RNA sequence: GCCGUCGCUGGCAGUCGGCAGAGCGAGAAAGAGAGUGGCGCGGACGCUACGCCGCGACGAGUAGGAGGGCCGCUGCGGUG
RNA sequence: UGGAAUGCGAGUGCCUAGUGGGCCACUUUUGGUAAGCAGAACUGGCGCUGCGGGAUGAACCGAACGCCGGGUUAAGGCGCC
RNA sequence: GGGCCCGGGGGGCCACGCGUCCCCCGCGAGCGCACGGGGUCGGCGGCGAUGUCGGCUACCCACCCGACCCGUCUUGAAACACGGACCAAGGAGUCUAACACGUGCGCGAGUCGGGGGCUACGAAAGCCGCCGUGGCGCAAUGAAGGUGAAGGCCGGCGGCGCGCCGCCGGCCGAGGUGGGAUCCCGAGGCCUUCCAGUCCGCCGAGGGCGCACCACCGGCCCGUCUCGCCCGCCGCGCCGG
RNA sequence: AGGGCGUGAAACCGUUAAGAGGUAAACGGGUGGGGUCCGCGCAGUCCGCCCGGAGGAUUCAACCCGGCGGCGCGGUCCGGCCGUGCCGGCGGGGCGGAUCUCCCGCUCCCGUCGGCGGGGGACCGCCCCCCGGCCGGCGACCGGCCGCCGCCGGGCGCAUU
RNA sequence: AGACCCACUCCCCGGCGCCGGGGGGCCCAAGUCCUUCUGAUCGAGGCCCAGCCCGUGGACGGUGUGAGGCCGGUAGCGGCCCCCGGCGCGCCGGGCCCGGGUCUUCCCGGAGUCGGGUUGCUUGGGAAUGCAGCCCAAAGCGGGUGGUAAACUCCAUCUAA
């Protein structure tokens, strides 16, 4: 997700700086050269970003590279990504809330009986 | 009562759960046990390996598991037949026997042969009568060379052939896969049916000559 | 670091002290005795202390020279300045500001060396 | 952090969250210092509000 | 930071002696005192024994 | 930690925190799950739906490892290998396709999610996806099968 | 007048000192910028930045919630 | 020419206690001879709320509360208490 | 009355320069005073060592106003509602399992040795990776058998009758619209005698790439339905796609 | 501490002292009266500068010697040391690799001939250690001479300091 | 079991007798050193340049507060002495007269039990998982199991009473 927010035309030999952490993404390739700055590079994206040919800074480096921040490119990781936000919304059972319940386990006894099929009751 | 949001969660606590509790506050106190016992049998046992005797390789049932290998609990008398060992002397040199396994198969046959030679070659014998030798026993150059073998004794590690790099040929290009299995399953889904449909066409079309 | 090691030292030190609503510090070389990032001791590469001479009279100053940091034996230089009270007040003016050494906190170090010759002189 | 640990199976020194962690040289750097609004360090207290009248 | 000095063994008599050897890279490692407490007061709960009515 | 929790904060006013008009009485609604079709309902309807009632084929002797199949997605494919494996393939210029056997890291079925390196394989594996498997002709490889 | 809460997501690392030049309250987006040609050795306080300082507005409360306690009780690891 | 006026920073997301006996008043209002009765509507209160007045007072009139000095009021008052 | 009370011939002006072109006919120094960014006096006087000075609080007493006994259930309690003679000590949201959210920390598509093993405090701590079995996460969907997550343009061949269908070999390549912190370009400009005149900075009309997120529209996987036309070959089929 | 005897609270009681007393007592706000002790009250703060007034030193500045420390764009002085630096090499070495390939176990077919159980060897990456090059740091990590400055000690100063 | 072959003398117990873990008993360092607090010190200060002495002993308890050095103890692959046992080697009197490989001829199994019906209990076991009562009551290329009752036919798997 940083390379394909850092290959947007227009913004080329910019910094791309984060606040949270820069994990790794096995399924890519190839790797171009980024200046970065993040408060974590995991030790496998500290790899790849290295033998590309990248810069890693830090919050103090960044802060005397560029202070008022000129050059840079501010991002962030997907928020509802996180499995919790999927639970939130409409409560289930009820029309067009496509949300997921909180159940023991899936299968085929676990909340699929009455409010599902439209044979046994209803459902939404 | 329920909450707002949350699971249908069943707590297995309705019966006197509390009398039957079990704390593992000795666990470190027996695993002091176990392994004080367990010098004290590596000493009692003084050149024998300290594992004990030598288990098998052996395949594991259970599509899940049948790619790894493990360690079993005997050599078959047939393998104890094929290396050529009194299945009543075996377990005196430290072989494990148990009579309950077949042998199916041949690759494990003689991989489970050949462990056996691996093992009755690394053996050294010490002589029934100490002041005297014997005939199939040891020299006193290796006793006084013999020592204690910790852990397991030929340990077992799943092992998997290095494949260079082929080039693909046309033929293999030309391998439709999914087809293959969807063939295959709808053609074992159907044997029985259709040999049965042309059990039938084969009973009415000789009516027509009688 | 001088600001890492006092965002360490600054709530769990073995000198600070906190009752009556007022928190002092026991550092050898803390002037004004009082827990600051600016007047501890210990933290920085260039601190002064103004102890009273081991005998009756005299002031020593102490200086921590920067050659030796990591080396507590050969870290502090110690001078005696057994004199009148205005050429003692006018000898750690110079030790510090002529020298340009830790300069704020000159009048700290002559308020601490006239507290001294004070506390020196023959009771009433 | 180059080497890793040879007595244990995969260890490498946690890294750092920040480098130059004197920030008095920091602040009192020259590419940091220009780039800076001149200090507002003046105390501007209530005024009495004397009657125009 | 990246610079690792040169220490030096100090003999039995407390003088110095010749041998040096290069600061251990441990020694550059972050100090996190939050780290150090919540490893600490929480492995010193282990060698506590059971106790009740 | 007790010094910490709500209850020490709730010494001196009467109710604890629990109400004076409505006292904290032991069970004013039953056990458990109890009520789930009388006095629970709107709550086992609005939140848990779907939990009364049977649906589907009983099996009796399940045993949950005749049906063992883990998968791995194309994307993830080129993983299994080391680097030296794929670079080499880059290097290479005889046309030489590495051998990627999944069902040795662990995986049966090949599923065919993400996009693939202009470059040939043979994917030894158990199970294979169609487009899984066209995924990998049109990039020039080989689906082979393992029993 | 004083205490407190809230807001200004306010100000202060500029204590930039004979390697000196002491400013950013003023109605009007932006440099007390560079270069290129026509004696007396002197100067309070501050800054536990989880700190300090300035401005306004606000201040009831059962059931209930939250925070802050350098409020208190008993033992444990450190430290005085 | 941000297409009436006036005012004011808004939008959104989780987690959530207590409650699910209410009562009074102006006005409208149903049953009843009526009730400090039973029952609805709108707003404001009491409940959860002191203070000045109504001698007294859950609900009326004024007015809502950090601790204090000066000044002025509301509603009520000014023979004496 | 308004027009600087348009124009001609005794009192008040936050008006008082010379040199033109022309329509209307950038630094003067000092010196004080103060209705001026919140109080000072560079004004005083009395008493003070065995009976007097100060001490708001704290002990007793006096007087004026206020003032019903607390906890409780309650629409409502000082109640002719209940508990309470007095004092001391003890006395009530605890621990375990599960779940959910929030939060701090380490690692991060991985993660974790909890079980096992190896080496006074120590029953601790350290270590194992060919001990990661296994849990949870990385794939869902169907009752199941099972299946299981972008495509487009290009020629060349066969078919229908210029498009499409299938068929081999190319290159392009993981949607779009609207809003969107942030960042980027920059017409013009930021004074000191006067113009050109470069570097450094900063502001800025307008124009851009657009984080996260939100709305909407497309696309993809499984189940299901409807309408269809084609392709596959060891088994040509109640086959597979 | 006097045989249920460490400390010996509260309620309750006795006696002594002080005050008080017809709207039960107690209570909040406000003062006044009296007590109890405290301030160890009762001639009332000190501090810097300067001016004068009387005295006492073995004393100031400036020089000389020795030590110590700071700073040094000593534009770019000598020699070190490191670099989560960067290139080179008739270089040595260790880890890893799902990148490749003479001897050996044992195997099928007559010591010939093919499969595989095993260490070399080649290779790639990293790391470590010697080689040269620059780069840049020694402010988490310096040593000598040189310069300026400060300080201390010892002299020299005879006193309008 | 017969024949062909090859291989081949410790194995066990009982003592007699001597050879290197457990219990019990006893003991093993060093200040009561000077001044000074107290009712009493185990307190406070001192003990040079052997930084008072010991320390593999600074756990603890007692002793007129508070003790490494007063006492018992603690540390120690420290010692000394008793008893038990093991592990050992000889010797006696006994045992035991012994094995594997290839052919050939032979032989081989557990019943009122399994099993079916039915009833009651139990189990997650659902057209009966297990157990038990009553009735019926076996087979021997048979029997049981192969998690849906039944027939047919295949295979897998053990060998119940
Ligand atoms: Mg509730
Ligand atoms: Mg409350
Ligand atoms: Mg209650
Ligand atoms: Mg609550
Ligand atoms: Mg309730
Ligand atoms: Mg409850
Ligand atoms: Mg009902
Ligand atoms: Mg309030
Ligand atoms: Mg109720
Ligand atoms: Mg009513
Ligand atoms: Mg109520
Ligand atoms: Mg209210
Ligand atoms: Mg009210
Ligand atoms: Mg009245
Ligand atoms: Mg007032
Ligand atoms: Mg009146
Ligand atoms: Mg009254
Ligand atoms: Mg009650
Ligand atoms: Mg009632
Ligand atoms: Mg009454
Ligand atoms: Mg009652
Ligand atoms: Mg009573
Ligand atoms: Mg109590
Ligand atoms: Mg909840
Ligand atoms: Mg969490
Ligand atoms: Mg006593
Ligand atoms: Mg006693
Ligand atoms: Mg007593
Ligand atoms: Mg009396
Ligand atoms: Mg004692
Ligand atoms: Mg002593
Ligand atoms: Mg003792
Ligand atoms: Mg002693
Ligand atoms: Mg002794
Ligand atoms: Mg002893
Ligand atoms: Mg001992
Ligand atoms: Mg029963
Ligand atoms: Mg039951
Ligand atoms: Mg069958």
């Amino acid at each position: 997700r940083m390379i394909r927010k850092m290959k947007l035309p227009g913004r080329e030999n910019k910094t791309a700086v984060v606040v949270g952490t820069v994990t790794d993404d096995v399924r890519v390739q190839e790797v171009p050269k980024l200046k970065v700055c993040a408060l974590r590079v995991t030790s496998r994206a500290r790899s790849r970003i290295l033998k590309a040919g990248g810069k890693i800074l830090t919050f103090d480096q960044l802060a005397l590279d560029s202070p008022k921040g000129r050059g840079t490119v501010l991002l962030s990781g997907p928020r509802k990504g996180r499995e919790v936000y999927r639970h939130f919304g409409k409560a289930p059972g009820t029309p067009h809330s496509h949300t997921k319940p909180y159940v023991r386990s899936k299968g085929r006894k676990f909340e699929r009986a009455r409010g599902r099929r439209a044979s046994r009751g209803y459902k939404n | 009562a329920p909450s707002r949001n949350g699971m249908i969660l069943k707590p297995h606590f309705h019966k006197d759960w509390q009398r039957r509790v079990a704390t593992w506050f000795n666990q470190p106190a027996r695993k002091i046990r176990r392994r004080k016992a367990r010098q004290a049998r590596a000493r009692r046992i003084a050149p024998r390996p300290a594992a004990g005797p030598i288990r098998p390789i052996v395949r594991c049932p259970t599509v899940r598991y049948h790619t790894k290998v493990r360690a079993g609990r005997g050599f078959s008398l047939e393998e104890l037949r094929v290396a050529g060992i009194h299945k009543k002397v075996a377990r005196t040199i430290g072989i494990s026997v148990d009579p309950r396994r077949r042998n199916k198969s041949t690759e494990s046959l003689q991989a489970n042969v050949q462990r056996l030679k691996e093992y009755r070659s690394k053996l050294v014998l010490f002589p029934r009568k100490p002041s005297a030798p014997k005939k199939g026993d040891s020299s006193a150059e290796e006793l006084k060379l013999a020592t204690q073998l910790t852990g397991p004794v030929m340990p077992i590690r799943n092992v998997f052939k290095k494949e260079k790099a082929r080039v693909i040929t046309e033929e293999e290009k030309n391998f439709k896969a999914f087809a293959s299995l969807r063939m295959a399953r709808a053609n074992a889904r159907l044997f029985g049916i259709r040999a049965k449909r042309a059990k039938e066409a084969a009973e009415q079309d000789v009516e027509k000559k009688k | 670091s001088a600001h890492l090691q006092w965002m360490v030292v600054r709530n769990c030190s073995s000198f600070l002290i906190k009752r009556n609503k007022q928190t002092y510090s026991t550092e050898p070389n803390n002037l004004k005795a009082r827990n600051s990032f600016r007047y501890n001791g210990l933290i920085h590469r260039k601190t002064v202390g103004v102890e009273p001479a081991a005998d009756g009279k005299g002031v020593v100053v102490v200086m921590k020279r920067r050659s030796g940091q990591r080396k507590p034996a050969t870290s502090y230089v110690r001078t005696t300045i057994n004199k009148n009270a205005r050429a003692t007040l006018s000898s750690i003016r110079h030790m510090i500001r002529k020298n340009k050494y830790h300069p704020d906190l000159r009048m700290a170090a002559i308020r601490r060396a006239s507290a001294i010759l004070r506390s020196q002189k023959p009771v009433m | 952090w180059r080497k890793a640990a040879s007595l244990k199976s995969n260890y490498n020194l946690p890294m750092h969250k920040m480098l130059n962690t004197d920030l008095s040289r920091i602040l009192k750097s020259p590419e940091i210092q220009r780039a800076l609004r001149a200090p507002r360090k003046k105390i501007h207290r209530r005024v009495l509000k004397k009657n125009p009248l | 930071a990246c610079a690792r000095p040169l220490i030096s063994v100090y003999s039995e008599k407390g003088e110095s002696s010749g041998k040096n050897v290069t600061l251990p890279a441990v020694f550059k490692a972050p100090i996190r005192p939050d780290i150090v407490n919540f490893v600490h007061t929480n492995l010193r709960k282990n060698n506590r024994q059971p106790y009740a009515v | 930690p007790s010094r910490l929790r709500k209850t020490r904060k709730l010494r001196g006013h009467v109710s604890h925190g629990h109400g004076r008009i409505g006292k904290h009485r032991k069970h004013p609604g039953g056990r458990g799950n109890a009520g789930g079709m009388h006095h629970h309902r709107i709550n086992f309807d609005k939140y848990h739906p779907g939990y009364f009632g049977k649906v589907g084929m009983r099996h009796y002797h399940l045993k949950r490892n005749q049906s063992f199949c883990p998968t791995v997605n194309l994307d993830k494919l080129w993983t299994l290998v080391s680097e030296q494996t794929r670079v080499n393939a880059a290097k290479n210029k005889t046309g030489a396709a590495p051998i990627i056997d999944v069902v040795r890291s662990g995986y049966y079925k090949v599923l065919g999610k993400g996009k693939l390196p202009k470059q040939p394989v043979i994917v030894k594996a158990k199970f294979f996806s169609r487009r899984a498997e066209e995924k990998i002709k049109g990039v020039g490889g080989a689906c082979v099968l393992v029993a």
